[PDB]
């Protein structure tokens, strides 16, 4: 109990006090890189001791550590939530930020501002526990916004390129609109009920909880990119490779599913959120892929490759799937976060290239990059006992088996396949073929550093995944019955995937010239989405204000 | 990205031999200074190709108006060492 | 969905909705049904900390099956065979959930045949 | 301006590059870049300045439906990865005055010449003025081309910034 | 540093597809500019690489050859209880 | 930096080390190692957990269904 | 075939398809050859400030003055009764101001009869 | 409430007697100290506030407006000293003597036991302003904005006379205590929706009220650094203040008046806030700005509802020290270009790092960045407009959407860019500019560790 | 820009070091009180409602 609560609070603070230390003091400069990293390091440790009671014990401890605010009949604390989610979600966050953390010590060698870059890097992850572990909306409301301002700073690392400032501020601009929905949720709260603890907010079981929830449904259209709302996390990739890989692979894009699952037992009853929702990722978990099968860059097609994957996850959650949708969270974050490492190691080799069609013969002059790249793709295209298939052969048993919209169901499986197509026509360009790089050649990852990097964040996909499995307990009756085809229609279609993508990619060796489409160019250019909606509607607002 | 470092003498084989596969030119009669033009009988058509190679070579775009001035062999390195300002 | 097809492609009176299925009499010519008891009583549920919907006949198979976790730790190989006995003891309901719309299923095809000679 | 024939290479070699990437392979591209410069040839030999004139409409309007929908761009050229990614990291020279006097005694060296590179930005000052004013056509200067120094020991006009331009790599 | 570059007739399209274009050209009544130009792409320690097929197989032979013995070992750990 | 360990070429296979080439087989070859390692002994997770019954073939009598007289 | 694009405000036409460039005239060249000795001459002139060693401060420019200036449009142009604009123009800022006159007011004067017959929940509000 | 007025007058001599070169220092040095014992007014008491004597006292609310203010004169002398070091010797003290009685003023205005004292120090306020604005302009452009304070006395300050003269002879005194009890039941009648009238109009213009504040975008481009900071930081503040107060008597006929002062700012909010988006000048886009954050403490006040009180007294605390800072950060600029222009200087973070820390602080809380008392207030209010009307969130929604997007444009616009070539004059920053700033920013957050000082009198 | 955090960092810290010293010093020796019931006959101060000195001793001097 005190061991178990004491020894958690101390992740939150341990994290901050090299933080403490960039404010203050001179003492020993051209080490706090290193310093960082050992606190994480560090605090993996004390992240990974609350992990055993949790688990033998199941003891989800609310600490009320403060009075902070007292109106009327209200109160407001500096609490955590010390419960199933922050005791299993932050260990994933600190072995990836773990890998990511050794990986950008090298590769931001570039920078002169490098002990800048960790003065926010720092920052970000302190927020994002404090919201993981908020109990309260106000307190999980700084969160949402130490998430949208941090990436703000980190997504514009480098001010001078205009892609920055504009990608960074239509980021911001799309994360302030979800926030609406955020308050929206505290003002329901307030009047029809009246606290932002969600002991109460439970307990009282609401009646009509459409509105409330409705905000939330807005909350993750935009934080986690969801279709509508989505074409800010694409434009992320315009900045550093390991700001990416953190902040919009692993940590701050899981932050609209996020609080439905938090609230889970109010967004049970009502379906009108579910249907909006189900259908709110179905049209984003094909509009991502149905888009990403024909991009044609390395990091923005990540991304795209990252979008469909969490358009994906509010399917889960449309098909009330509470706990088991939580798994896909952490199972996407590790290889997707190395592939954005990988990409790394493509682009250090490649010396600043990054179209995907200016790469390959990297079989064996990348031998090590080749090592982790194909795990993680068929982790993610869902390669049985992997990280990955988990998730996507239990996620697809209730969708299928329980349920659900008719077209609901219909882009579900569409873009399934295609989640493979890409990585096939990635690995191919990355991997197959002879090289396509410049003249000169720049190949060299002998760096013991990256490997350790690459090392710690290789071996978690395959087994870390695995282990998760085994330790949480029970909360939901599985659905093990059903008919061979539905349990194994994902062990289907996931072959035809490849298959599908290697008789399109194959065909095009011939030297036989080429022919416009208009679908060829309809997913290539993103849908019109952007090209559209990030033209007029700023002239709307700004080519108007004068009037 | 450790260093890629870059120096004119090792610069000057890669815009020469880049003329060094040319299947237009004889390889010995060509010099350091030698006009493309008249020196080695060519044409500014014939000049576009050469230009590209070096897009290729070293990677980095090319102004249309300055490519066509670059009739000469150390033009084109002055060109490349004095765009990314190496000087030994 | 076969069962999805047949029922508005085909007649849709014949099939049961599923919504409101259950929908005719426990006794349609049904007699001398046995009750479904419960080992584990309001009691063992409660002090069990069970999800309502993790909670249900097959549930007191469940209570045995984390039994045997805690006392695991560290480890977690320990209990695999319970668990089968858990859910197959699931997988026997599921097979009783297709098994009770049958029921319903063929009352109202039966029925659609006598109704089609009362009036033929 | 830059008349037609210019605008004959402003699409030759920019056609090439989303035919470079339509190709991909290597093979394919040097294949069908033999085939765009076949066409080429086609025409090459025509020396009509009509039909050279009218050469050129329907070729504009063959390559826009055939542009590519993702174009490849270079790196360090405008729009690539690394446009201007660095210049947030680039520093003018012009704010070395107001470098703090200890901060100076580490690069006592450095400094010394400057003085003498300034030097030459001061004297020769006045001469550059006149050095423009017989190259100076009334009306404007047509252009804005610059002549180098006539002489030895001085430099051609406008010349201080560009010659003391920060470096690519500020780090 | 002082970056040896070898010799520049290297660089060939005999027995590559690089020819293959220049035999095609033969119908087209052209040759390629740069024949030699792009010779590397298939020429300098870049001639065989693993196809996709490959790629998925990289490296299965050991895992292959030491899978069978691990499961085996199995019975081997439980014939004798 | 150990004094460019590792010299660039231009137009070639890099320069590379047998140490980076080992470590690369080991998961690569290990990547399959746990799929079918596993695969053994959680066969029913990629063949099915238990089959599951074609429900055609099923009797009134078992589901105690009169028949349209009854 | 290739239905030529539709020149819209928000997309500006490729250089080389509009009719007017391809064929450069004395009618053409007269113009080009201007703007660039004009725009010379400023270069010329700037050039001088810019170059000069002397100078330690910021240009006024003469250009950006008269940009700044004439946003602060405050009384000098416009007439009081120009229907053309005033009428219309004077709705884009009174307009939408009526519409929320009666969009809130409905719902309270909607929401206060069902408190007044309890017709709306409030049983757990208090903040208000 | 002596204890604070006689020191105040106490700096003219020290203004005065004082050496050449110490004018600065000996005004700072105690003006500085007074503001120390300026914090023993928050001795406040749950059921009653501090009644002193029949000629000040103040209560909950009127304590942080006070701290703010004798807080702020130090702030505005510190900024003050690069523009007049040129000045003459004698003009100097000029200047510095109209601060003091600024303050004077302030500090006795918002402790006033008596309206009708309170509405004299209110029209006094005014003239040490204008001497500000006017003897020591930045502008000689001769606007001819008199009819704007014409129209001021004509809507606002002389109808506002009258009505308090009829309270008094009716109900029998205007001391607040007194109201409190003697407070009538105030029936519907055309007098009263003209009495109604003589309460608010005069307090609207100050805020100042969307439509009627066209004032306010060319007081700042002409007001100095001096002038400009208390302008925003004070007397804004003004309005507010009796608001809350007077708007005690006016109940139930505030229960529909409210509605078009109400929808004014509740699109007006909006209005300014995309034309931010278009401004040209620094201190322009602020002045507009600062009529966003102005115009969400009228709807506040309206509706008087336990939270809107709560949560207004903190807006205008934040938006004080917020704008302030802003004009002193915008200031800083000014003194190397002499320029307001925005575009006119870009890249500003290349050669002024400190100064870049100071602008991202300053913009973060601008936009009600959390747990900051900019949100906490404004997040206050956005519930209670819930409880008077659910459809409102869908403006304030929009209202922090711009708010947030011009808020960190025009930081994107001048230090996340490139250097302007041809300046030739960014010197490092200087002690003072930076002191100033961090004595800004600094408390700012510190109120938000403890939100129980800036809470209004319903907590 | 390096210079003015000296002064930042050394004037808070002028008098902030003794301030947390002066408190903790206080607490250890002095601490706090514990709640009493009221002896009849017993009124007290002012500043004798109050646990926490420093809490205690404001009331006395100042208010
Ligand atoms: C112009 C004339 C203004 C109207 C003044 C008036 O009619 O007041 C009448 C009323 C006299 O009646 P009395 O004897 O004082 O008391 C009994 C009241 N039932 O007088 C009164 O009782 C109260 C008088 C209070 C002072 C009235 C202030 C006059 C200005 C009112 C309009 C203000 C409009 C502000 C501008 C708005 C712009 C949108
Ligand atoms: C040092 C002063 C030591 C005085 C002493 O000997 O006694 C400790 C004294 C306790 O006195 P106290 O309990 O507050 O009042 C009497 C209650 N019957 O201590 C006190 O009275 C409390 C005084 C606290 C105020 C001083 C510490 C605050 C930091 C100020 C630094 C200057
Ligand atoms: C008290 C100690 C000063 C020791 C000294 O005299 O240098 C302080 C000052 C410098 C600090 C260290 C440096 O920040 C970096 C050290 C090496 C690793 O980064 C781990 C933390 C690390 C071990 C730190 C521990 C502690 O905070 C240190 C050691
Ligand atoms: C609909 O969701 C699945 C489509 C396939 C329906 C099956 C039709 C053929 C087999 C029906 C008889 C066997 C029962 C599955």
């Amino acid at each position: 109990m005190n061991m178990f609560s004491s020894l958690s609070l101390v992740t939150l603070l341990l994290l901050t006090m090299p933080i403490m230390m960039m404010s203050f003091n001179t003492y020993k400069p051209s080490n706090y890189p290193l310093y960082v990293k050992t606190a994480i390091s560090y605090a993996f440790i004390t992240s990974m001791i609350p992990t055993m009671m949790f688990i033998h014990s199941g003891q989800e401890l609310i600490i009320s550590n403060w009075h902070w605010l007292t109106i009327q009949t209200l109160k407001l604390s500096l609490s955590f939530k010390m419960d199933y989610f922050s005791m299993m979600f932050i260990p994933v966050a600190l072995f990836v930020t773990w890998s990511i953390m050794e990986f950008s010590m090298w590769y931001m060698y570039s920078d002169p501002n490098i002990n800048k870059f960790f003065k926010y890097l720092l920052l970000f992850l302190i927020t994002m526990l404090i919201l993981v572990t908020a109990n309260n909306l106000f307190q999980l409301f700084i969160g949402w916004e130490g998430v949208g301002i941090m990436s703000f700073l980190l997504i514009g690392w480098w001010y001078g390129r205009a892609d920055a400032n504009t990608a960074a501020l239509q980021a911001i601009l799309y994360n302030r609109i979800g926030d609406i929905g955020f308050i929206l949720a505290m003002a329901w709260f307030l009047t029809n009920l009246n606290t932002w603890d969600l002991q109460q907010i439970f307990m009282l079981n609401p009646s009509d909880s459409n509105m409330p929830l409705i905000g939330l449904a807005l909350a993750a259209t935009g934080k986690s990119a969801q279709f509508g709302l989505h074409p800010w996390l694409p434009s992320a990739m315009e900045g550093p490779t390991p700001v990416s890989a953190l902040l919009h692979s692993s940590t701050m894009v899981v932050a609209g599913i996020f609080l439905l699952i938090r609230f889970y037992p109010l967004t049970e009853n009502n379906k009108y959120i579910q249907s909006i929702t189900l259908c709110l990722g179905a049209i984003t978990t094909l509009f991502t892929a149905m888009c990403a099968l024909t991009q044609n860059d390395i990091k923005k097609i990540i991304a795209f490759s990252t979008s469909s994957q969490l358009g994906l996850m509010m399917v889960t959650i449309g098909i009330n799937q509470p706990y088991l949708a939580f798994l896909h969270i952490c199972t996407h974050a590790f290889f997707k976060a190395m592939l954005f490492m990988c990409s790394g190691s493509i682009i250090h080799s490649l010396n600043d290239e990054q179209d995907i069609r200016k790469m390959g013969g990297l079989f064996k002059a990348m031998p090590f990059t080749t090592t982790a790249l194909i795990v993680g793709s068929l982790a993610l295209t869902g390669m049985p006992f992997l990280t990955g298939f988990y998730s996507k052969d239990l996620i697809i048993e209730a969708a299928n088996t329980s349920y659900t919209n008719a077209w609901a169901l219909l882009m579900t499986l569409i873009a399934t396949s295609f989640t493979a197509i890409y990585s096939t026509r990635i690995i191919f360009f990355a991997l197959l073929g002879q090289p396509r790089f410049p003249t000169l050649v720049n190949i060299n990852e002998n760096n013991p550093l990256l490997i350790n990097s690459i090392k710690r964040l290789l071996i978690g996909s395959l087994f870390a995944g695995y282990i998760i499995s085994n330790n949480i307990p029970p909360t939901t009756i599985p659905q093990m019955t059903m008919p061979y085809y539905l349990k194994t229609t994902a062990l289907i279609v996931t072959i035809l995937g490849f298959i599908l993508a290697l008789e399109i990619s194959n065909m095009t060796k011939n030297l036989k010239y080429h022919y416009p489409s208009n679908a060829f160019k309809f997913s290539t250019l993103l849908g019109y989405f952007p090209t559209i909606m990030h033209r007029l509607a700023p002239y709307m607002n700004l080519s108007m204000s004068q009037k | 990205s450790d260093a890629p470092p870059l120096t004119l003498e090792g610069i000057k084989d890669r815009v020469l031999y880049v003329l060094k596969l040319y299947d237009k030119i004889d390889p010995e009669k060509l010099s350091v200074n030698s006009h493309f033009m008249k020196d080695l009988g060519l044409d500014s058509l014939d000049q576009v190709e050469i230009i590209m190679a070096m897009e290729d070579e070293f990677g980095f775009e090319i102004p249309d108006i300055d490519a066509e001035k670059l009739m000469c062999p150390q033009e084109i390195v002055d060109y490349i060492a004095d765009k990314k300002d190496v000087y030994e | 969905g076969a069962h999805l097809a047949r029922r508005y492609l085909g007649d849709a009176s014949v099939e049961p909705d599923p919504l409101r299925m259950p929908t005719f009499p426990p006794d349609y010519g049904f007699p001398e049904r046995k009750e479904r008891e419960m080992v584990a009583t309001q009691q063992e549920m409660n002090d069990a900390q069970l999800v309502l919907q993790q909670r249900d006949y097959c549930a007191h198979y469940l209570i045995r099956f984390l039994k045997c976790k805690r006392d695991s730790f560290p480890n977690f190989l320990a209990c695999k065979h319970e668990r089968h006995d858990w859910d197959y003891c699931e997988h026997l309901d599921y097979v009783k959930r297709m098994k009770e719309f049958e029921r319903e299923r063929r009352l109202l095809q039966r029925k659609k045949r006598r109704e089609q000679r009362e009036a033929d | 301006y830059l008349t037609h024939q210019q605008k004959v290479l402003r699409l030759y070699k920019r056609a090439l590059r989303h035919l470079e990437s339509w190709c991909i392979h290597r093979d394919k591209y040097r294949y069908f870049a033999c085939l765009l410069r076949a066409r080429f040839d086609e025409h090459k030999n025509e020396k009509d300045m009509v039909k050279a004139t009218q050469l050129l409409r329907e070729a504009e309007e063959e390559f826009w439906h055939g542009q590519h929908p993702q174009p490849y761009i270079f790196p360090e050229s405008p729009g690539g990865t690394s446009y201007e990614r660095y210049e947030c990291y680039k520093v003018p020279e012009w704010c070395l005055d107001d470098w703090h006097p200890s901060e100076k005694a580490m690069y006592p060296d450095y400094f010394a010449k400057r003085e003498q590179w300034k030097k030459l930005r001061r004297e020769s000052w006045e001469r550059e003025v006149k050095q423009l004013q017989e190259e100076t056509p009334v009306g404007g200067p047509r252009t804005e081309a610059l002549p180098p120094a006539r002489k030895q020991g001085d430099l051609p006009p406008l010349w201080w910034h560009i010659v003391t331009r920060p470096r690519e790599r500020p780090m | 540093s002082k970056m040896e570059l070898p010799d520049y007739k290297q660089w060939k399209i005999e027995g590559t597809p690089l020819e293959t274009v220049q035999e095609k050209l033969a119908a087209r009544g052209l040759r390629d500019p740069w024949g030699r130009n792009e010779a590397w792409r298939y020429m300098g320690g870049f001639a065989n690489n693993v196809s996709f097929v490959g790629a998925l197989l990289k490296g299965f032979k050991w895992g292959f050859a030491a899978f069978v013995v691990a499961i085996g070992a199995e019975y081997y750990l439980e014939s004798q209880k | 930096g150990g004094g460019a360990h590792i010299e660039p070429r231009y137009r070639q296979f890099p320069q590379l080390t047998r140490s980076q080439v080992i470590q690369a087989e080991f998961f690569s070859a290990t990547m399959w190692f746990w799929i079918l390692w596993r695969f053994w002994h959680d066969s029913d997770a990629v063949l099915g957990h238990f089959p599951y019954p074609d429900p055609s073939q099923w009797t009134d009598e078992e589901l105690g269904i009169p028949p349209d007289d009854e | 075939s290739f239905p030529k694009y539709e020149a819209s405000r928000l997309s500006s036409l490729p250089t080389t398809l509009d009719p007017a460039e391809y064929d450069i005239s004395s009618e053409t060249r007269k113009a080009q050859a201007e703007r660039l000795a004009i725009r010379s001459r400023l270069k010329r002139e700037y050039q001088l400030q810019y170059y000069d060693p002397s100078r330690r401060g910021v240009i006024e420019d003469p250009a950006l003055v008269r940009w700044t200036y004439a946003r602060s449009a405050n009384i000098y142009p416009n007439f009081r009764p120009n229907t053309k604009t005033s009428l219309l123009g004077a709705l884009f800022g009174i307009g939408p101001l009526v519409f929320w006159y009666y969009v809130f007011k409905t719902d309270r004067d909607r929401k206060e009869k069902l408190i007044q017959e309890g017709k709306l929940d409030r049983t757990f509000n208090i903040s208000y | 409430m002596l204890k604070y007025i006689i020191p105040t007058i106490m700096l003219m001599p020290l203004t005065w007697l004082s050496k050449n070169n110490m004018i600065w220092v000996n005004s700072t040095a105690h003006s500085l100290l007074i503001s120390f014992t300026s914090l023993l007014l928050m001795n406040q008491f749950g059921d009653n506030s501090l009644n002193f004597s029949l000629l000040f006292f103040s209560d909950s609310l009127s304590t942080p407006l006070l701290i703010l203010t004798m807080w702020l004169l130090p702030l505005m002398l510190m900024a003050s000293q690069h523009h007049l070091s040129k000045e003459n010797l004698t003009r100097k003290k000029l200047f510095i003597t109209m601060l003091i009685s600024l303050q004077l003023f302030l500090i006795m205005t918002f402790t006033a036991m008596e309206l009708i004292l309170f509405y004299i120090l209110f029209e006094a306020t005014l003239v040490p302003t204008l001497i500000i604005i006017t003897r020591w302009g930045n502008q000689t452009e001769r606007l001819n904005a008199g009819l704007y304070f014409l129209f001021y006395t004509l809507a606002g300050s002389l109808p506002l006379l009258v009505a308090l003269i009829y309270i008094q002879n009716t109900v029998g005194s205007l001391n607040f205590l007194m109201l409190q009890y003697w407070v009538q039941p105030v029936h519907n009648s055309w007098s009263n929706v003209f009495m109604w009238l003589a309460c608010m109009m005069a307090f609207m213009v100050k805020m100042p009220l969307y439509g009627l504040h066209l004032w306010l975008p060319k007081a700042h481009v002409e007001a100095p650094i001096a002038g400009s900071m208390v302008l925003a930081a004070v007397l804004l503040k003004l309005g507010g203040y009796g608001m809350l107060r007077i708007t005690l008597i006016l109940n139930p006929m505030t229960d529909f008046m409210a509605y078009p002062f109400i929808m004014l700012s509740l699109w007006g909010m909006i209005m300014t806030s995309s034309i931010c988006l278009r401004q040209t000048d620094l201190k322009s886009l602020i002045a507009y700005s600062s009529v966003s954050h102005m115009a969400l403490v009228i709807v506040a006040i309206l509706i008087q509802t336990p939270w809107s009180y709560m949560g207004a007294t903190a807006l205008m605390i934040a938006h004080g020290l917020t704008s302030s800072m802003l004009f002193c950060l915008a200031n800083s600029n000014y003194e190397r270009i002499h320029s307001r222009t925005m575009i006119l200087a870009r890249g500003l973070q290349t050669l002024l790092p400190l100064m870049a820390t100071w602008w991202l602080l300053a913009s973060l809380t601008n936009l009600a960045l959390p747990p900051t008392i900019n949100l906490i207030g404004e997040l206050f209010v956005v519930m209670s407009t819930f409880s008077w009307s659910n459809i409102t969130i869908i403006l304030m929604g929009v209202n922090m959407v711009i708010t947030a997007l011009y808020s960190l444009y025009m930081l994107i616009m001048t230090q996340r860019g490139k250097y302007t070539y041809h300046i030739n004059n960014i010197s490092p920053s200087f002690t003072r500019e930076n002191a100033l700033m961090s004595l800004h920013i600094l408390p700012l957050l510190l109120l938000t560790l403890n939100p129980k000082i800036i809470l209004g009198p319903l907590y | 820009d390096k210079r003015f955090l000296k002064l930042l960092r050394f004037y808070i810290l002028l008098t902030g070091i003794p301030v947390a010293i002066g408190i903790t010093l206080i607490n250890v020796f002095i601490g706090e009180a514990e709640l009493a019931e009221i002896p009849e006959g017993y009124v007290p101060e002012h500043w004798e409602y109050f646990k926490h000195p420093i809490s205690r001793w404001i009331a006395r001097t100042f208010f």
